[PDB]
């Protein structure tokens, strides 16, 4: 009903951000993919 | 002038009720510290065998979640905390999560620590904290967190 | 080069007491 | 560009103990400046450096295994390093058994 | 502004700087102007005291009267003059009004031509929308606002672009011990660092533009 | 005035929405959205890059350039569509005709 | 003769100077600027150049050519405006005419 | 003028010295000229003897 | 009441004792107790030192330079190096999460407001938010 | 009021002007940033 | 016929002065020999650290200064000259500072050394220089500067 | 004009020692001689 509009900002101010390190732990995991094209040679041409 | 009280998605600690629920077939939301947040699924029919899915939302008609065999394991399920997808959302991922001990400042300019009891939320989305020992419901601004 | 016939431990670097990801309003 | 390819470093000058004996020239067993070493070291900077190359050569030997291996780094500007300066990286954990 | 800059920050490079909220009210104020030429219209709501000549042919036309500035809100008065004494002042339920033309008309109950006869005020703008995806004639079209908008960007674009890497520099590469970086930008000896987006904003307008003049349409005066 | 929503499958009465207009105002919508978007596949203003370090190297060579923006792609054919898309509608409105 | 300034944000009256006429003139004065910023960038007539020393290298291509010069972006992008701005400016004061 | 090339700072290469606001002036008085020529038109105020 | 502590408050009075150049201990977290001190002679800069013990014919302290931030001192708590007490005697630290229970048997959580002791060497603790006194017993010491 | 003239220049000369070298100085400094664009591997399709 | 002299910018030497105008909050400027002119400042609010700036110019209703955090050093402050930002300013880049000894030529072709005691400037902007001894003020030209 | 500055040290049983090599190139018509030497003064080293 009401028309739509952006509005104020949000997002809080942040000071002295420190970096990410992975932790080291023996669990399991899962590798998240990337599904795309493959390049491969072209065999039955090599044994030509 | 509010709206009632929002429940938080309390983590699952034993791993005979993840288990139990797993083999009922309801889902669970696995957050994997190195490589992000993950759904693990029993596959249905005689075929029993654990799935993963990475389509991180509630299932919709027009988003249909897509499941991948995998070998989850035991260590993984004790080690990180797990949701029922059911409850985990979007919907209120508040600063201050409830038995949280929060500073706050006291009418007297005495800064007391208390842990956050019951949290709810009004019209405006805002997050309305309350705080043992006090009737009076804080807001997100008055308050302040300690860690560690 | 490489510290393996001797090791000495971290130096000890004097702190900052402003905390680390810390909100402002 | 120095900045951007580099890794956060803990630059320590090294300057020789007071403890060194006079006579023979060499350095006491244990000091708190210097734990043997005959080096002693001054507070520790805060830096940015680029690193290549990083090799962990092993040699065995009849005394036993021991590592050594050539690393090749690159400073910022206005920095003038001396022989036999350290260098330790706290983000970077290395295996050993 | 910010908004349909999503995920970019103007900001200087050789410090920290961002620019300021008043160069876009600024900005914004020069683009809501700009749009009120390129359509001829009167905008933001304003009081106007209009004097008009007499022309006897549309005067035998109901007293037309073409307004200068479009549209009318409303109307409070509406006197004839001869040396600044009213005349006759017309009672308030005979005139009327088409509000989007400004076409001002008079209907009684019960030389050829003079200079600045009749007098005339009135009330030139648009009210901000009441209901979403709606409008009505004396009420601002949503198009109004994402047109400024747009002219305001092509300003901010401008002022951007400079910011990209250095000052004019196209293709850049270091070879440092080994080491390499190399980028190359849309900079370019003829063509600017944003002016793919000013083009494609260009593109943008003049569907835009096109548009919405007609819904005003075209401009008629009888000679 | 207006247009009530469709209420069956593939079909309208003239009182009734086409299913196009749905569309045709979503294509203007992504026409913003891609505007957007192609801003933001890598940095800002980068058209070609290449890094090497300690032996590993890569190349990457992005649709922006000086002549045309990342999205332009995208946008280009959604105008060729929408041209299509909104030229055959008209001719189920047909032109205006007024007497003088 | 002449107009007076604006008193009320974003609105003029005909005696009232309307904001363009100021961007305008800006816009005018932003063209003799960059005629003057674009000649010192990078040394002056210098399109390309690369430098390698002792194992550091570097090279940088500017936006000067033998075509055209190296804040030419820049003004083509203010007469592009310039045009626009002018154009419809035009249409604010009309045509003139005389008798005869 | 310094605001619409926010950012951008010109400076003389041979020294420290960026140019005044006497050249902006000086450039200003004569755009606002270029203007009044562009659009027949008188864009100061100015008593007139006809 | 207990004399072994004395922070100071304002920087400025910091500032002003360097000036006169007695020494001053500045805590840490988790982490080593450093001294701070002024330069003597021609050139003023800071000095710290990793020791903390007295100054004796058998201990001797090592000074070096190094840029001290602003920060680290108003932030951290400081003490006068001549007057500093090693430690108090009592389970909880001042300024430590405690638990307990209020008056309606009630539990709640507060830091340790002031630490208090009687003449027989019992001690007492005031909590935020109360005034009463609690026995050592009656408090609790809330995990990390 | 007055037309903006430019008038006469005003840079003295200077004859024989040295080198400036960089003073060395245990203090501390800041370190003059410039902010722009950052290049990083696609650490995502390293990994496929 | 004429202006008032015009104060120069005087340097602070006393840390605790320097601090105690800090915890006012009233901003500093920092020549630092290696990399130029900065400004720094104490934040406000209950969040207190020290904040610099090089947006190096008098604030203003269209210039308004950015403030990122630093952990500024005492030797800094003792080493490097410190200004009042009220102060420091282009309007006076005198070439013979007040208090600074120069070489002027006497009437009777005798070259003599005198410190300048004040400075004023007159409706072109010219510099008249006051020295002890002599009434009449002297002018940029006539005046020398001798260096070590 | 001087390049591939190098502070060579050697580690023996009479003491370190600094010794490396540094390849330089003159100006025309300068014919310089085996043995001369040069001194830089812009440039300082550390040593301790
Ligand atoms: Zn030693």
């Amino acid at each position: 009903e009401k028309p739509y509009m952006i509005g104020a900002n949000s997002n809080p101010n942040v000071i002295n951000k420190s970096t990410t390190y992975t932790t080291t732990t023996q669990a399991d995991e899962q590798d998240k993919p990337k599904y795309t094209t493959r390049l491969e040679f072209d065999t039955i041409d090599m044994i030509r | 002038i509010s709206l009632n009280p929002i429940q938080d998605a309390k983590p699952i600690d034993d791993i005979v009720d993840i288990m139990t629920y797993l083999k009922n077939g309801k889902v669970l939301r696995v957050k994997q510290d190195n490589q992000g947040d993950i759904l693990v699924r029993m596959s249905p029919g005689k075929h029993k065998f654990t799935e993963v899915s990475r389509d991180l939302d509630k299932e919709s008609f027009y988003y249909k979640r897509h499941w991948v065999l995998y070998n989850v394991s035991v260590n993984s399920l004790i080690t990180f905390d797990v949701y029922l997808d059911e409850e985990y959302s979007e919907t209120t991922k508040v600063k201050y999560p409830k038995d949280t001990i929060v500073e706050y400042t006291r009418e007297d300019q005495e800064k007391d620590v208390a842990m956050i009891k019951e949290i709810l939320t009004d019209n405006n989305g805002n997050y309305f904290y309350a705080l043992i020992g006090e009737t009076m419901l804080f807001d997100e601004n008055k308050l302040n967190k300690v860690k560690d | 080069k490489r510290e393996d016939v001797i090791v000495l431990q971290d130096p000890y670097k004097v702190n900052d007491g402003i905390e680390e990801d810390l909100e402002i309003q | 560009f120095i900045n951007d390819r580099g890794i956060k470093v803990l630059w320590e000058e090294a300057y020789f103990c007071p403890c060194l004996n006079p006579d023979t020239g060499h350095p006491r067993v244990d000091c708190p400046r210097c734990h043997g070493k005959g080096i002693a070291y001054l507070p520790p900077k805060e830096t940015i450096m680029a690193i290549q190359s990083q090799e962990k050569g092993t040699n065995q030997l009849d005394i036993g295994i021991l590592d050594t291996g050539t690393a090749i780094g690159t400073t910022q500007l206005e920095k003038r390093i001396s022989y036999r300066d350290r260098f330790t990286v706290p983000e970077v954990l290395m295996p050993q058994q | 502004v910010k908004a349909y800059m999503f995920g970019i920050v103007v900001q200087n490079p050789d410090t920290g700087q961002p620019m300021g909220d008043e160069f876009y009210n600024h900005i914004l104020e020069r683009a809501v102007g700009k749009a009120e030429r390129a359509l001829d219209i009167s905008i933001l709501p304003d009081t106007q005291h209009e004097m008009r000549d007499y022309h006897e042919t549309e005067f035998n036309s109901y007293m037309f009267v073409h307004a200068y500035r479009k549209p009318i809100l409303q109307v409070e008065n509406l006197q004839l003059q001869f040396n600044g004494r009213p005349i006759y002042k017309y009672p308030a339920n005979w005139w009327k009004v088409e509000h989007l033309a400004g076409h001002v008309q008079l209907f009684p109950t019960a030389a050829t031509f003079a200079p600045q006869m009749i007098r005339l005020e009135y009330v030139s703008g648009m009210l901000p929308r009441k209901k979403a995806g709606r409008n009505k004639p004396w009420e601002m079209p949503p198009e109004l606002e994402q047109l400024v908008i747009k002219y305001a960007l092509k300003e901010i674009y401008q002022v951007w672009g400079n910011l990209i890497i250095g000052a004019g520099i196209a293709n850049k590469t270091l070879e440092v011990d080994g080491i390499t970086e190399t980028i190359g930008t849309t900079q370019s000896a003829m063509y600017g660092g944003a002016s793919a987006q000013i083009l494609q904003i260009n593109e943008d307008i003049k569907e835009l533009l096109d548009g919405l003049r007609a819904y005003f349409g075209y401009n008629m005066i009888g000679l």
